[PDB]
């Protein structure tokens, strides 16, 4: 945990995020939706359960992602939740939830689901 | 083509 | 926005939260799983998408509590994910996912998913 | 249950759906999603879980709808999940998974989340 | 579809389906939970929307099975939902509500939510 | 106007 | 007697 | 061992 969960992490589709894991739960970082480019950059926050293990259990956390930076504002917002794993094969495996601000009529079709892997590789 | 993945 | 965002929120079960809104999409605060005691407290982190609504839009945003305090530890972390509406009856509507860290036999099991309303009264 | 779910059962929005529970854990029926016209109605099939109950605990359910009768193809289907509750007020609490047909680009974009309760009143 | 749904679909996890897709949206068959034996076998029933499609679109279908046969009744329900997509590797991707009955007490903790694909090999 | 409310 | 609700 | 995967 901490020292594991701090660094880049992959997903199958080309994002990346950054990531330092403080000492009394905090995450911070950044979220690029691509690679290459410098402003599909995006600030992340979130939080990190550490605890003793003696079991091989993952460790629990979440984060935010809101889509506004100085190039885009997509009137929406992301949340990730899952577990991180480490090891030689470290991976973070997340279910997340993206909610976009709607009228109230709308409001039924707010909300999509989905998952996602990510790995230092 | 939303911010998450492009 | 903002301003409607900062101040103490109720659900229907007895959870309270306290959150400031900052002026550029920062959420900090703490959430008390019951208003009596001084450590049912976490810390609470997320963000906000502001922008110009003409059209009487919710504000997409989300936060992450982790279950770890002085008192308890949990092993686990809750996202929620949603919107905020204001007026005379404001409310944040939200749907959550709540992760345990597991072994990896256990691995499908580790998420549970629900919903709360939250209003100022 | 069974008797119990057998019945007209209506929503916060205007929806209703009619169901028989079947002797052998079947569940079929009409779905209306506007109580006026004779083809806002889509054909339900799902299962229920009987079981001997000392504790008054719920009966898990699931039935599932295609978004096509002979009006409308809607190129979508939706899934219910939850639990009758019995009694004075009985009810059915739920949440539902909307998937649309999708091309394979837009394939994460195609699952919406939500929630729904039923009551006989 | 319909003709490329019916047959017997393979997950990661050793679990196997064998579905009929009828000619009016109607999805039949059974799900062994392990390939081996006899009952991890239990009833399936759901639906799927069948359209003409131009541009490569999935299929959207649904269906439930309730955790009951005769040898275990496990107070539960699960409701898949996704899209059939053809050809040389043809695949179903779904996301997966599980609920079980509980005492209202326990009712904010009775579904797990997470996602399989299925494979024809 | 999806099906599932209108 | 999750910290959610308790 | 929920009769889901065993």
């Amino acid at each position: 945990a901490e020292a594991g969960i701090t660094g880049t992490w992959y997903n199958q589709l080309g994002s990346t995020f950054i990531v330092t894991a403080g000492a009394d739960g905090a995450l911070t970082g950044t979220y690029e939706s691509a690679v290459g480019n410098a402003e599909s950059r995006y600030v992340l926050t979130g939080r990190y359960d550490s605890a003793p293990a003696t079991d091989g259990s993952g460790t629990a956390l979440g984060w935010t992602v809101a889509w506004k930076n100085n190039y885009r504002n997509a009137h929406s917002a992301t949340t990730w939740s899952g577990q991180y794993v480490g090891g030689a094969e470290a991976r973070i495996n997340t279910q997340w939830l993206l909610t976009s601000g709607t009228t109230e009529a709308n409001a039924w079709k707010s909300t999509l689901v989905g998952h996602d892997t990510f790995t230092k590789v | 083509c939303h911010p998450q993945f492009c």
